[PDB]
């Protein structure tokens, strides 16, 4: 078959279906499927990782802005697309790229392909590059599921309990509110299979 | 988020048995997208949220593979040293660093735009600085600088074959997540995925490190020590968020704890309660996982302890009673609005009074706040994610299993009191507020039900749709933003794979111009509430026996 040739099928659901016969072409067929079932809300998390929402939304979305810009270094995300193999940048290029044909086909017939949000909310899409592909998976799956801390707030619980408490038994209550482990959590791998093998300082001893 | 994994000793007319439900809340459009990837080495089915290029629920006709959060604690906090005298600078191993920078520009719709600074040391990001300590905190990772090598590990895990060729893709997966593998012979398999920092020796991981380099990461862990297990002897694979492994360390978050009290021992006792289960037998752990209560069996012993030596008339026994004659399960009355049974009014209302006499009055204020939810926090559109077991009530559970818990009790949360007077003082309190509300028939009592909501804002309260297009549904399920289902070698096919999956609202977003929704706006809507799912396509000769439409584009790049 040619390898210019891209055979997009959708089931009884609408559930689309590429087929292609090099990596750019696929993708490239996945990100035009997208664009054309879920435009707004791809743009829309687009400007939610990246926090460009006020540019479209308003003052409402300033405070939300600067803390998703604050949480990243884009620049080192570019860095790690610019190191990728071309088969790997392939990946996300094409699906830019398949974004964007149907994009420009939007733009290009608006009073037809537009869809309605875009003119509620008072704007039109623009392209996508690869590190905007980046930045979805980032934005959603890295920071939300992944970036998860409270160190600083549990350094103030501690100093709180060793204030009503004294040093060790605060210390001691911290380990009975926020225990390092508990031998009765029920665990996915069983005791028999294994165990985790390190064993973790359990009363703030880097500032000892 | 749920899994359950049935293998090959545990599954009746199939090899093995995936059943999914990744909890990230509900909206509309749907949080996740179904796509089929054909050709370059792929051939893969199934739906991904965001429609990332890797698809998280799906299988490829050998293998099936899906995921759960892992919350492992991937990410510490390190205290910068500042100066005074050198503004932008910390001090690091012995020298004063300058930190790096950047200006962001917020540009605002009919405002005036906003510039700020986000600076950056070699431990990660600025959060925050006190002038007055002279001291900056930045958070590091330890998977900062593979978040393009994750995606694509997730992308090329779809190709894999075996369970070796799966991990090694797993092994490049450097964000803290739960995979979980199947396949056409039956083996089944679980690795907790992610990078995780090999900290020096005294460093509890739960509070800052200083920045100046002495507690600074030797490095990451090696692969051999993320949690794994390949055909377990119970024949199965359960998480929902719980701990991967014996001895492994949670997340710091403080209303995160790995203990005693677990939701998923809901699922276990499921899996547990016939020897084999069929693939209907797996998807319906859905449905009663979905609508349980996850205080219930925590807590029925105790008051029935308390209890059992009050008269027939006491109210406080009565309370008890009505619990004990209940399994747990939630059930809409005809109204569509209130649950049959009060059980969990009940438990909502006596939680809420413990935690205030016990967790809540040991720890000072403001940190006591911490420690009062009950679990039953909700919303006017209902919760936005899964319930769990409260933080305080994990805590609780400690205390009232005595001497069977590990943790010791530094401070006695009943103050000296007879656990039993607590118990009861909290009944007392039960009893006085929902007779005030409902009156003294405790068979008449007609509590009110939770909702669900597929909302127009994403999860970052970002709109992503118009407000109209949020869909409602008058039961909250207890489960998965979609749910996913592999069967392998089943015994009923002589396919090797079989898969179902539900993605409601529907496949599409899309509305035109003139407001006409498309065709596959709400088409999984119904199928959702009613625990229902529609077959997954892999072979061209299926999807084109169930073809709508196609198109072919021919494009050079
Ligand atoms: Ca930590």
């Amino acid at each position: 078959q040619s390898s210019s040739e891209i055979k997009i099928v959708r089931d009884e659901y609408g559930m689309p279906h590429i087929y292609a016969n090099d990596t750019w072409h696929l993708f490239y067929g996945y990100g035009y499927v997208v664009a054309q079932d879920r435009l707004f809300q791809m743009e829309m998390a687009r400007r939610s990782t990246q926090g460009t929402v006020a540019e479209v939304l308003g003052k409402d979305f300033v405070k939300f802005d600067k803390d998703i810009r604050r949480n990243y270094w884009p620049d080192a995300i570019r860095a790690q697309i610019a190191a990728l193999s071309p088969e790997d940048m392939s990946i996300l290029q094409g699906y830019a790229d398949g974004m964007n044909a149907w994009i420009d086909k939007v733009n290009t017939n608006p009073e037809t392909l537009l869809p309605k949000q875009f003119n509620t909310f008072g704007f039109t899409p623009k392209r996508w590059e690869p590190f905007d592909v980046a930045m979805i998976f980032v934005g959603t799956m890295a920071n939300r599921f992944s970036d998860s801390t409270s160190e600083i707030d549990n350094l103030a619980l501690l100093t709180a309990l060793k204030d009503k408490y004294g040093v060790s038994q605060g210390m001691a209550v911290f380990n009975q509110l926020k225990w390092l482990v508990n031998p009765s959590a029920p665990t996915t791998i069983a005791v028999q299979e294994s165990n985790y093998p390190l064993k973790f300082n359990q009363q703030n001893s880097q500032t000892a | 988020s749920n899994m359950w994994v049935i293998g090959k000793s545990k599954a009746q007319d199939a090899k093995a048995i995936m059943v999914n439900g990744p909890q990230f809340g509900w909206y509309a459009p749907a949080y996740t997208y179904g796509i089929g990837l054909h050709g370059a080495g792929y051939d893969v089915t199934g739906n991904t949220p965001f429609a990332y290029p890797g698809l998280v629920f799906g299988h490829n006709g050998v293998i099936s593979w899906g995921s759960t959060a892992g919350f492992g604690d991937d990410v510490d906090i390190f205290a910068e040293r500042l100066s005074a005298e050198k503004p932008g600078y910390y001090l690091h191993n012995g020298k004063w660093v300058k930190m790096l920078s950047r200006e962001e520009t917020i540009t605002v719709k009919n405002g005036q735009a906003e510039t700020f600074t986000v600076w950056r040391t070699v431990h990660g990001n600025i959060l925050q600085t006190d002038q007055t300590t002279q001291t900056a905190y930045a958070k590091s990772r330890a998977w900062d600088g593979k978040e393009v090598a994750s995606l694509l590990a997730w992308t090329h895990q779809m190709k894999a074959k075996n369970w070796q060729e799966w991990t090694q893709q797993a092994a490049k997966q450097a964000l803290t997540i739960n995979w979980y593998y199947a396949d056409v012979n039956g083996n089944i398999g679980y690795v907790h995925t992610g990078a995780y920092p090999d900290r020096q020796s005294g460093h509890d991981p739960r509070l800052p490190v200083p920045g100046t380099g002495k507690w600074d990461w030797k490095g990451l862990l090696p692969f051999e020590m993320n949690p794994k297990v390949y055909n377990p002897q119970s024949g199965y694979i359960a998480n929902w968020n719980n701990s991967p492994q014996k001895d492994y360390p949670a997340s710091d978050l403080f209303a995160f704890l790995w203990g005693g009290a677990d939701r998923v021992t809901e699922i276990d006792r499921l899996l547990e309660q016939k020897p084999r289960l069929t693939a209907d037998q797996a998807w319906d752990v859905i449905r009663q996982t979905s609508r349980q209560d996850l205080n219930l069996r925590l807590f029925l012993p105790t008051l029935q302890a308390a209890t059992s030596g009050l008269t027939q008339s006491d109210p406080r026994r009565q309370l008890v009673e009505t619990l004990t004659r209940w399994d747990g399960i939630n059930l809409l009355n005809d109204d569509g609005k209130t649950w049959q049974q009060p059980g969990s009014a009940i438990l909502n209302v006596w939680l809420t009074s413990m935690l205030k006499r016990t967790v809540v009055a040991a720890v000072p204020m403001p940190f006591d706040k911490w420690y009062s939810a009950s679990g039953y926090e909700t919303t006017q559109d209902g919760p936005t994610g899964s319930l769990n077991i409260s933080v305080g009530a994990k805590i609780l559970y400690e205390a009232v299993q005595g001497d069977k818990s590990p943790i010791p009790q530094a401070v006695d949360l009943f103050a000296g009191k007879p656990q039993q007077e607590v118990v009861l003082a909290a009944l007392e309190d039960t009893w006085e507020t929902l007779s005030k509300r409902y009156g003294n028939n405790v068979s008449n009592w007609k509590t009110p039900a939770m909702a669900l909501t597929f909302r127009a804002n994403n999860f970052f309260g970002v709109p992503q749709a118009a407000a109209e297009e949020t869909r409602h549904q008058a039961e909250y399920q207890n489960r998965g933003t979609e749910n996913d289902m592999i069967v392998f070698s089943p015994t009923t096919s002589d396919r090797p794979v079989l898969a179902w999956d539900v993605v409601a609202p529907g496949q599409s977003g899309f509305i035109a111009p003139d407001g006409t929704v498309d065709k596959h706006y709400e088409d999984q809507l119904k199928m959702y509430e009613n625990f229902g799912r529609k077959s997954l396509w892999l072979t061209k000769q299926d999807v084109e026996a169930h073809k709508e439409s196609q198109e072919v584009l021919h494009v050079q790049r």
